[PDB]
């Protein structure tokens, strides 16, 4: 999905709706196991590392591919 | 058979370890070249700012992971010891230990928590022919002598129960208020009938202090009077002739049942109007001296009033590395892990501070040893005296007169390979030695605090004292026992954390210029490994790292506001710079949580931990100890800086955002660089700026108002 | 008054229970002995002859008070090599 929405934005950004549909459909199967798979790692929640790890990920790939 | 067995990491999470920082100085070093061709970037002045700043990091990174190279683990049995050196045959052939308690004001720190601290010292699981506890108050005062002598009584019904039912915690206080079940494991049969006479003693002995404390609010006008009759040595606080008196002793109170139980010793410095007594390493030297006298010892234990005991087979664990003949023949001390309790599951300001100890000091056992932090470490008596390693080639009456005192019996003491009264003199001229040999100018012409024993000068003269150790060719251990063993009272309140922060950056900042710099102290003589230098040096430097660090915090809003440019823009080749730089942070990260089994969470607390640190209490540190070293703070003031900064970012990156959209607002991805750096910074010391102080937990709903003013502002640009 | 005695009493005999379970944690060389004096019957794990007890039935330990209890009957299955036992079902 994060792959998705870097081709995405590279390609014509104009025809999507189908990439919000399946936007949605991997984060109906990843918001269902998501908690239970990665909470048991993790005291409450990695967040303070996760997001960051998670954000950089996305600009990251954002940039290296768009190169 | 080995005692103990040194293990290092099992090369499966070593070598990735080492590959990834050694790929990482690489990385550095071409993201280094590659800014450094770019001349310009709008403005000469921030380009010279930043590219000498950054520097500044990279070497306090190589100062901070080389000594993370190569980690050892150790595994420590104490089976082996006792069935080696007990013997069931007997005697027992176990070293003595002496134990040391500082107090300096009754008022200040509870009795209640010194006391509890010395009935764990007493309970130790070692042969009570052995081990002996010191007891010294700074300040005399009453209420630590009476409490003493409250402890003692106690001490004979709270030992035989700890000794044969096998408790632990080995302190009532920290002992009994414990939700665990106290029924795990316990096989006697009467182990309830006495655990409740016990807890009905023990909360009568609270209130006795209690009452002993209360008491003392009230100073009578005449001055305090011993129960005996005669007025209390010590009248005035900063005069006091020495005391010294032996409880629970050998020859004195006995247990319930008729044993001994180890011998505890009341001693007081001697102060006089017109000479400088230093706080806590002229304490200590007083005990070294007083402890060699009355019990020659071959170890030294050195704990504060608020740390007890936690593990009762601590004694026996440090003594199976010291008194292994192999390994230990060349140790001064053993260092103990530092943990403290009564601490919420979410340690807000990083007070546990397991980084350092979970991974620097672990990491730094590797060359020699870890550093003296000030508590939990069995010295070695030698060591202290300073003779130098055995085995090894180089380290009259007058130069022994001249280097320990001017008392034969000290001066004889040290003589004796092991430990003990030379010839089994009558006690009262051992206590009249005893008294003799803490005179007020007793080290007048002594080496004392100069290079024997604990160092003077710095505030943390703890990181002095375990330098010059080093530097003669000692090393020092590390223990992790699956139990803390050793564990105390940790700050509650911030105002105490960022003063015992600024404490410690002060004591680091006069020893880079006194004498003991390691920069220039130590070189001759070597015995000091080249590697643990470094630690050295990365531990006295520390500090100067912080003005960098503001200076680092500082560019983001300099540039965001006026320059809006740091470095030119990516030409296709600091792309890849940049996401190696930044991917390259993560992995070490990751492998050195993957060894060191440290959290990640905890890793992010004490990075955003020592962002706070260098801004406010180290860049005051520096300054105020750049204007003493010229020369030769409050809660309010120390929070200053650090509020600059929060508001100049903020109000400077949201600024950023107004007149960059009033602008063009096309050229923007800068502003995404700037405002992403500035968030850098700004989500380093937001969370404790907000989170140290706050209201009362986050969800204020006024984070509005920004959005507002700064839309209001832009409606009144907009 | 009889719920603090009744405490007394439960924890002293999780006293005991600690105390027989940690006992149990070194098996002998010979094997288990009971305290009458003979062998327990089952020293082999996977090798015990059937064994059935009763405790606290209709006659024998009686309450305090001097009322009777619910029969307590201890049964423990027969096993021997070369035959397959099913885990619960059986
Ligand atoms: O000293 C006497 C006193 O010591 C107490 O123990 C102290 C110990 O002495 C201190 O050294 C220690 O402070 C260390 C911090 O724990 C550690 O996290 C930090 O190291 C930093 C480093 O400064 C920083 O440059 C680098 O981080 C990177 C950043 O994350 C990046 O954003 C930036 O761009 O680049 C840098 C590097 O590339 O590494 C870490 C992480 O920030 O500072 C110290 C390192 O030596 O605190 C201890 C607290 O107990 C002892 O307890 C007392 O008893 C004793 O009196
Ligand atoms: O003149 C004095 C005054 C105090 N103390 C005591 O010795 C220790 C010195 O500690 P202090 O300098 O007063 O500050 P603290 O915050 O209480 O202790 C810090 O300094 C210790 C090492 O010196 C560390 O073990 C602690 O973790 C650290 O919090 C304490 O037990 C004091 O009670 C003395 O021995 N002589
Ligand atoms: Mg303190």
């Amino acid at each position: 999905v994060v792959a998705g929405f870097s081709d995405a934005l590279n390609k014509g950004y104009e025809a999507w709706g189908p990439l919000f549909g399946k936007v949605f459909f991997a984060f109906w199967v990843i918001l269902h196991l998501y908690p239970f798979l990665k909470g048991l790692m993790g005291r409450q929640n990695r967040t303070p590392t996760i997001v960051v790890l998670w954000s950089v990920l996305l600009t990251s790939v954002f940039s290296l591919v768009w190169v | 058979e080995p005692l103990s067995i040194v293990y290092p990491i099992p090369r499966n999470k070593l070598t990735p370890y080492r590959a990834v920082i050694i790929m990482r100085l690489i990385i550095l070093g071409l993201f280094f070249h590659y800014r450094i061709t770019n001349p310009v970037d709008s403005a000469f002045g921030l380009w010279l700012t930043s590219v000498i700043c950054e520097i500044w990091f990279a070497f306090s990174w190589v100062l901070d992971q080389f000594p993370k190279w190569k980690p050892v683990n150790r595994e420590t049995f104490i089976e082996r010891l006792s069935a080696r050196y007990e013997r069931e045959g007997e005697p027992s052939q176990l070293a003595a230990v002496d134990f040391f308690v500082s107090t300096v004001d009754p008022l200040k720190e509870p009795p209640l928590i010194t006391a509890n601290t010395v009935l764990s010292i007493l309970a130790v699981d070692y042969p009570v022919d052995k081990v002996s506890c010191y007891v010294s108050d700074d300040g005399a005062a009453m209420l630590t002598f009476e409490s003493l002598v409250e402890t003692a009584e106690f001490a004979r019904k709270w030992v035989p129960f700890c000794k044969k039912f096998s408790i632990e915690p080995r302190a009532p206080e920290f002992y009994f208020s414990q939700k665990i079940d106290y029924l795990k494991d316990k096989v006697q049969p009467s182990f309830v009938k006495e655990r409740r006479a016990m807890k009905r003693d023990y909360e009568e002995y609270k209130v006795r202090v209690n009452a002993l404390v209360a008491k003392a609010q009230k100073t009578p006008d005449e001055g305090w009077t011993m129960q005996d009759g005669t007025p209390w040595p010590g009248n005035n606080t900063r005069d006091h002739p020495g005391m010294i008196q032996v409880f629970l002793g050998n020859t004195g109170a006995r247990d319930i049942e008729g044993n001994e139980l180890p011998r505890l010793v009341y001693v007081s410095r001697e102060k006089r109007p017109g000479y400088q007594h230093h706080k806590k390493a002229g304490a200590e030297n007083a005990l070294v001296r007083v402890s060699a006298v009355l019990t020659n010892a071959p170890y030294i234990l050195n704990l504060d009033c608020d740390h007890y005991v936690n593990n009762s087979k601590a004694v026996r664990e440090a003594m199976c590395i010291l008194m292994d003949p192999q390994v230990g023949r060349d140790v001064c001390y053993v260092q103990f892990p530092q943990r403290f309790d009564g601490i919420d599951r979410s340690d807000r300001y990083a007070n546990r501070n397991i980084v350092f100890f979970d991974v620097n000091m672990k990491g730094l056992d590797g060359i020699q040893g870890p550093m003296y932090v000030g508590t939990g470490c069995v010295f070695n008596r030698q060591a202290l005296y300073g003779y130098g390693p055995p085995s090894m080639p180089r380290l009259s009456q007058l130069s022994f007169e001249k280097t320990f005192g001017l008392s034969p019996v000290f001066i004889e003491s040290t003589l004796m390979e092991n430990g003990g009264v030379p010839e089994s003199a009558n006690s009262s001229t051992l206590i009249k030695e005893a008294i003799h040999v803490i005179g007020c100018g007793f080290e007048e012409k002594t080496e004392w605090g100069k290079e024997i024993g604990w160092i003077y000068g710095s505030v943390t003269e703890d990181i002095l004292s375990g330098f010059k150790m080093h530097c003669r060719g000692w090393r020092s251990i590390y223990c992790m026992p699956v139990r803390p063993a050793f564990k105390g009272s940790a700050p509650i309140n911030l105002s105490d954390r960022l003063h015992q922060v600024l404490r410690w950056a002060l004591g680091s900042v006069e020893i880079f210029f006194s004498r003991h710099c390691p920069f220039w102290y130590g070189y001759g003589g070597g015995r000091l490994k080249w590697l643990q230098r470094l630690a050295y040096i990365n531990t006295i430097v520390y500090p100067f790292t912080s003005l960098p660090l503001i200076a680092y915090c500082t560019i983001p809003a300099v540039c965001l506001l006026t320059g809006k440019f740091i470095i030119p823009t990516l030409s296709n080749l600091a792309s890849m710079l940049f996401l190696g730089l930044f991917i390259s942070i993560i992995v070490t990260a990751v492998l050195e949580l993957r060894w060191s089994g440290v959290s990640i969470e905890d890793l992010w607390r004490n990075e955003q931990f020592w962002v706070i640190g260098g801004v406010s209490a180290h860049l005051f540190a520096v300054f105020q100890g750049f204007l003493k070293m010229l020369a030769g703070v409050k809660w309010t003031t120390l929070l200053i800086p650090p509020t600059t900064l929060l508001i100049i970012n903020i109000v400077g990156v949201v600024a950023g955002f107004s007149d960059a959209l009033n602008k063009g607002y096309e050229a923007w991805g800068p502003l995404f660089g700037k405002v992403f750096f500035a968030f850098w910074v700004i989500l380093h010391l937001y969370p404790f700026l907000k989170g140290l102080m706050g209201r009362q937990n986050r969800t204020p709903t006024i984070v509005v108002l920004w959005s507002v003013l700064l839309t209001s502002v832009f409606s009144l640009v907009w």
